[PDB]
Order: C-alpha cells, then structure tokens, then sequence
C-alpha cells in the first residue's frame, strides 16, 4: 500500500497504525486520560515487526503497562496479557506502571511520577 | 593564563533498590558555580536556560536508566555520578574527558581527545565498569560516534559561554604594605602584605641588597581567599635594627615585577 | 470543523513507498546498514527519494525523538562557508545547531535539530524522506 491510514490529521503514521509523543510530563493516569481523549490509548506494544520504528526512540515514555496485586504478570490498559518475548522488564523505581524505553524494554516507575508518554490508536 | 573550562556534575540516587526521580547537574564555567538544574528546570546564581534544561534533562534519564542495571546492594543509599569536563588552552588545543563514580568513587574514565578508556584496579570498581559497558553494547546505540558528540558538544557549549562574555579572567592587581614591629633586643622583624589579588598565582620574598633570602629565613603566610573572589598572603623577616634601608620585598603577579622598601 | 479527533475526522497519508513512515505530508524511513555519504546518497535516489531534509520544526516535530546519528542530506559549499540541501535549498536561519565534531563536508542528523559534521566517507546509519507529491 502506497497510503498509510485511517489516522488523525496531524498523528504519525507506520503500517497503519496512529501514533503521537507528548512532552508535557504527567503520571500514568492523567497520561491515560489524555491518550483516550484523543480516541487512542497509552502505547501498546503487540509486535517487533510491525512496530520496528520504536527501535529509534529516545528517552523513556509511558506505554500503557500496568502490574497488579497477586497477578505478578504484567497487562496492558485493555485487559490484554502481555506477549511473551516482546519486552524485557527491568526494576528501575518501586511502583505498578512501567515506562517504554529502545530497544523493546520496559522500565519499572512509580505510576504517580510525572514522564513523557506515547499515545497508540489500535487499527484492529 | 589558566585554560577556559567547562564542568556538568550530573547525579542520581538509589533507596534501598528503587531508582529515585531526582536528579541534579551543577555546572561550572572556568571553575565558577554558573548552573544548578535539577529534572524541572537549571537556575543561575533568563529563561534562555531551555537549551541546558532540555539536554541535561535527558541526560539525568539516561543515568537513571543506566543506574537500574546495577542491583549489587538493594539496602542503603547510593548515588551514581556522571561527570564530563572539557578545556580550552592559551595555545588553542583542547582537553575532554568522562569520569563516572559510584557512592563517590570512581569507576570508569574516558579521555575524549584519545578515544581511550580507563579503569581502577580494585574488584569493585571493574564489576562497576563491565556492569555498564555491557548495558551500552546491549544495543543501546552507544556507537563510536556518541562520544565524539559529547566531546564536541562541551567545546562548543564553552566557546558559545566565552562568546557572551559572562565570566571575564580580568587582574586585580595586589595592594602590598610593608610594616614593622617587636622592636626587642636590637631586632625587628618586617612583613610584607599583598591583598585584593587575582589571579591567585604570586611571587612575594624579602631580599637583603637585591638578593633573594633562603625560603627557611623567612616566615610564610599561606594564601587565604579575601572572600570578594580575590587573595591575600604576607612574608616576614627578622633584621637587626639600623640594617632597614639594605631590606626590600619584591613580588611579580601578571607580568608586573614591583619593590617595596622598609618604611622609615 | 475544531480539533475533536473522531473516526469522521480521519484522513490516509499521502502516498509514499511502502512501509515508510507517514506524517504531516512527509514519508521517512530509517536504514540501519552502515554507509558513507555518497552510498546513502545514492540509495535514497534509488527509491525515488532523497536524504533527510529539515525545513520546519513543526512539520517534522517526530525528529525531537530520533535516537543516534544518521546521514542527512547536507552537504558544504566551499567559496563562502555555508551549507545547503540535495536540492539547492539555503539552510534555514534557526533551524539546526551545527557542532564542528570532525572535519568534512557532510553532517549528521541528531535529536534535538542538531547537525554534526562529520567525514563523507565514514559510513552510518541514514533517513530518506520524499515529499507527499
């Protein structure tokens, strides 16, 4: 395909699906709030192929990651389970949301500390 | 002339395993207090500190980052300290080099000009070392070419700092005072101040007849800051009264060689 | 009609090659085969593209993120001092902050809209970008 799409006037466009960064920092919540405002949602990894530009980001940035109690698993915002063999998690802060960083690696942050962050809409 | 230099302090923390938020940069021009950032904003001591406040910012997170693949103690504080400081000399060449420490020690240095790393001897301070260099060969793009940026970066950051002439390397030049005392058993003893002086570099000694007496002779002031950002020091000798007019301080700072005679 | 951002408010991006990325009537692509200037030169123009250019910081605002260095399309003209585009463009007065880092007639693109210069002949990593027509 010679079009890339449907996306947001004004959103990043990679094998069809709709990516933006935002650099005002926010917790993972208010990061959360303003992703779905813009009819996406934090950063959702699912593939090395199909999302092989996040190879050349810089920094880290809220993904849509989150831990919770008497799970021990990780699961995205949608109720999704992770991947297996998508993301290597590292313990970087004690907290229950995790910051996406190159290459495919996911830092462990306090979910109320402020960070830049990455909205995704899903094509599916 | 002292060369023009240029420092970035960076520093992050660790409680009991968990990488802290904060982090703070001090940097210093020509050996001056001239920034401190921490990750919201740098501040002087305008808001044209946007340029340094969105660079180092990024470096506090790579630190962060860096100091989350080091997990050797998860009791007890700990910082880890990133520390790259550049030079420009009075014959044009340059000097820039890297130092990283850990709970105040160094661990790793990286001389920018050579292209050459450098560790301690010591067990610690190698697991430190290859803990780190690993993390930047696991494809974190710490290519060849990332540390040629940094060293030019620093240059180019001094030469911009030069350019708006904001620290000046200007002489002050000494306010000197001989002056008498303990007139006692046909001896006297004659001091020499030198006050108010930049650069800190001096030369201050009695001569009897135009010749330098023996450093042992002679008593010695150390060289105390004014507390302006200027120095003082003094030197003393004991002479036989009637011999004043034979006794002369001489002292050269910034090229200006002067002789202060015993007042009579 | 105002920013809403709903499915009736969506667009495609304009045509580009395949699998590059698209925004803001720009298509990029990242190559990570190491090349010198010349070889990368060549192999965007293979594609009916050409070497990153930087005209605008709100229309490439994606450059903020780019992680290392990459060959763009600058290239030194030798009778003044100034620097130019593939295509005969001036360089922008407030667009990139230039770093004398080695001595050449080339540059590197790096995050945030900085260039470095660098030997044309030391092979790197490079953008292609083509304009949407």
């Amino acid at each position: 395909e010679s079009y890339c799409g449907p996306c947001p006037k004004n959103w990043i466009c990679y094998k069809n699906n709709c990516y933006q960064f935002f650099d005002e920092s926010k917790n993972w919540y208010e990061s959360q709030a303003s992703c779905m405002s813009q009819n996406a949602s934090l950063l959702k990894v699912y593939s090395k192929e199909d999302q092989d530009l996040l190879k050349l980001v810089k920094s880290y940035h809220w993904m849509g990651l989150v831990h919770i109690p008497t799970n021990g698993s990780w699961q995205w915002e949608d109720g999704s389970i992770l991947s297996p063999n998508l993301l290597t998690i590292i313990e970087m802060q004690k907290g229950d949301c995790a910051l996406y960083a190159s290459s495919f690696k996911g830092y462990i942050e306090n979910c109320s500390t402020p960070n830049t962050y990455i909205c995704m809409q899903r094509t599916v | 002339m002292e060369p023009h230099s240029l420092r970035y302090n960076l520093t992050v923390l660790m409680w009991d395993g968990s990488v802290q938020s904060g982090f703070l940069t001090e940097v210093h021009l020509d050996g001056q207090p001239f920034l401190r950032c921490d990750r919201q904003k740098c501040r002087a001591k305008n808001k044209t500190w946007d340029r340094e406040t969105r660079d180092l910012t990024g470096n506090g997170k790579d630190l962060r980052m860096t100091l989350a693949h080091i997990k050797d103690q998860k009791e007890g504080l700990h910082s880890l300290q990133e520390i790259r400081v550049c030079e420009i000399h009075e014959d044009n060449s340059t000097r820039s080099s890297i130092h990283f420490y850990y709970d105040g020690e160094l661990f790793l240095s990286g001389n920018l000009e050579t292209k050459e790393w450098t560790m301690p001897q010591s067990s610690r301070a190698q697991t430190l070392a290859m803990n780190v260099r690993n993390f930047w060969k696991e494809d974190a793009m710490k290519t060849k070419t990332h540390w040629h940026a940094m060293h030019a970066d620093c240059l180019q950051e001094l030469r911009r700092y030069l350019k708006s002439g904001v620290v000046l390397r200007r002489t002050v030049p000494p306010m000197v005072n001989v002056t008498r005392s303990e007139a006692s058993e046909g001896n006297i003893t004659v001091t020499c101040r030198a006050s108010g002086f930049y650069p800190w570099n001096i030369t201050l000694s009695w001569r009897q007849d135009g010749v330098s007496l023996s450093h042992d002779t002679q008593q010695w002031g150390d060289v105390l800051p004014d507390g302006n950002g200027t120095y003082q020091t003094w030197v003393a000798t004991r002479i036989c009264q009637g011999e004043e007019q034979r006794f002369t301080c001489y002292m050269e700072h910034s090229g200006n060689h002067s002789t202060h005679p015993v007042p009579s």
